[PDB]
């Protein structure tokens, strides 16, 4: 779907990745 | 004459306040005005012809020039042939030339074309709605005020409020169109530094006809007409090739509707030359049956 | 021991001399990011005092460490309150680490175990989670190492062998001892017992409690006055409460904020005793508001202890949510101040504002100020609200389509003009892009041709007519017959107002005023519609109501000829 789609550009463009990868957010924010 | 012999007009106590067409015409051929010149037009019909009739050909300023409460008057270039201000005589605050509260005055004289040099004194802009920035550093740069680092009073916040001087230029590589949401990726800009962009703008209206005009809505005169969704901005890569196209998909829209639809940065000031700000063209996207 | 906050220290030795005689750690330790780490390093280290972590325990990229049994060789349980993303002990990229080592872990309260992208470990099948977790089905332990040959006395279980290293077991004991611990021998400790026991049956020998921990002897639930502080000790009144002042009493447990519909009443979490009143302390003593986010931290604030700035920008109104937030504001103990408020058109979101103390006040003794607000049209709806100003002046400047009637009425609701205050109000930087002629001027008389048009309209003066400095007579185009009212910038389209001074009529014969005043229009078109109305020219002054008057619009015609 269009959502989906934009879904993977909110984690690709913004950081707005999906709750699964939020662990993976914070070792990318770490140092 | 031999060597110069100029028509000074001396002004009473140093200062003649130009409000109409007579006021104007008691100027008419002083090539060379010995005082200071407040222009203060009033009403809204626009006497710039009878302006450059009369003091269209004073070609030096003695005193400083003021033009403040001019409502119709959008340009000063009815000044056709000013070329300096002396300053001798300064408005109070050391300014030789000043600008208030002109309710229309979208430009200056054409700084393409026209010099104006400033002898001495400091320049002055407040509330000039259509004036752009851009058109008041430029007269800095010509009237040497820059060139000996005069403390001009021109506050960014209060002028060209208005106006667009978006010297960049948006363009959208991604439309993709549904129902009710519009996908939309526009290219990657950035600023000379990355952090000046505090985010992006999106501004879409539906339109009946695709005659829509940014500068419409945004100005006084008619009520704004856009839909402004701000937008982050995006994680920016190291890599300039690796910059992704940052986009929006805008939710809610309406089957098989026409939307006029543009995208612009919000970019802090970065003093001294501004690291400036891109703006697209509007673009009609007719969403999907 | 000793108590020890939580910790997080990363490539720091120096920072980890803390925990060599401290025993808990009410919160999460994070040792992780340490490249410089050595075996050598790592082989003089040993912190047998640690017991239980509450949070949880993080490990990443530690280099030189190969084994964990030396560092942290007495850690039993971990309470889980505060897990990472759902998850209990983190094992991320360790590339030197051979296996665990933890031979005295027990039981898990909460949390899962996460292992992932770590080579080089192994004893990694022969760690029974099920005897420790409750449910292991949240268990992530892929993309490991484990041929290792894990060789291990030690009990077996569903069956395969369960050790932590090559000379340390796993500790089974049979069902009876499920969770109240278990000594060498095979008995279980005390009922309230947790994990281990130095002696059995005994609840003053056991360092791990699943119940809340005091004085010793480990009790089920804490007996009053002591408040349960993060499940595993039993904090008294005045220890929490002097960590309060450099936490909030609620279901016998001080904790650091009130739920959802309480707050502090000067402790103890309640939400309305007798009148109602929030009392909100801004920072040397004023605050400003130009987001929603800083009108919402103000939200509920019914007093506000400090001035007030208001400073919205940009286009966008926020007076919904500025009236959310600020709107159960009802009063200010500073001044009020309005600046460079392009958007909002009216005060009102300060639904329930009545009183400004001005204890503070704005440089200058002012207690309201309001500068630059360019679209600024109303205060309160005076009709309906009051708003009284203790001390301080009133501030007007520069707001253009806030009508001076509006202020008037302030000067007079505020008590500012009850008590004679000099209130700065520009008369003539307010209101100037409004029109606010509130008496009607009736056209008596039209009379067109196809070059003018002839007006007389009902005389007019005001309370003194010395103050009548003339009429303004404003005729436009209007090919159709829906020009907009004048509101000080005449109209969008192209069209413009003419402006036609007027000097006023003689003052003649009876008290009716029998001079009705007129003007004849003379550039005109035929076949033309012209939109026309007059307006009066009056003296303001402090007599207060020579607002003057304002016509109608009305749409005459020119005559056609040829």
């Amino acid at each position: 779907s269009l959502e989906q789609e934009w879904a993977k550009i909110e984690c690709e463009v913004y950081g707005k990745c999906p709750p699964k990868k939020a662990y993976y957010d914070w070792f990318e924010r770490q140092l | 004459c031999l060597g110069p012999c100029p028509k000074v007009c001396h002004l009473l106590e140093g200062e003649k306040t130009i409000d109409s067409v007579t006021s104007a015409q008691e100027l008419r051929g002083c090539t060379v005005i010995n005082g200071s010149l407040i222009i203060n037009i009033r009403g809204g019909n626009n006497l710039a012809a009878e302006l450059e009739a009369n003091l269209g050909l004073i070609e030096e300023i003695s005193g400083y020039l003021k033009i403040r409460r001019s409502y119709a008057l959008v340009s000063l270039s009815f000044f056709r042939k000013l070329r300096l201000i002396r300053g001798e005589t300064l408005e109070i605050g050391n300014y030789s030339f000043y600008a208030l509260d002109n309710q229309n005055l979208r430009q200056l004289w054409d700084w393409s074309k026209h010099n104006l040099t400033i002898t001495q004194g400091k320049l002055f802009f407040h509330y000039n709605p259509k004036l752009c920035l851009s058109e008041i550093h430029k007269m800095e740069e010509v009237s040497g005020t820059k060139g000996r680092q005069e403390r001009n009073d021109i506050a960014l916040k209060t002028n060209g409020d208005q106006a667009s001087c978006e010297n960049e230029l948006l363009k959208f590589s991604y439309i993709r169109t549904s129902f009710d949401k519009i996908l939309l990726r526009w290219e990657p800009y950035w600023p000379p530094d990355f952090r000046d962009l505090l985010g992006f703008m999106l501004f879409y209206k539906e339109a009946p006809y695709q005659n829509v005009t940014e500068f419409d809505g945004q100005d006084a005169c008619g009520s704004n007409s856009w839909t402004v969704v701000d937008i982050d901005p995006p994680l920016r890569s190291n890599d300039p090739k690796s910059q992704n196209h940052p986009g929006w998909l805008m939710r809610g829209l309406k089957p098989w509707t026409q939307y006029a639809i543009f995208v612009k940065t919000l970019v802090t000031f970065s003093d001294e030359r501004r690291t400036y700000g891109a703006k697209s063209d509007i673009i009609y996207v007719q969403t999907d049956a």
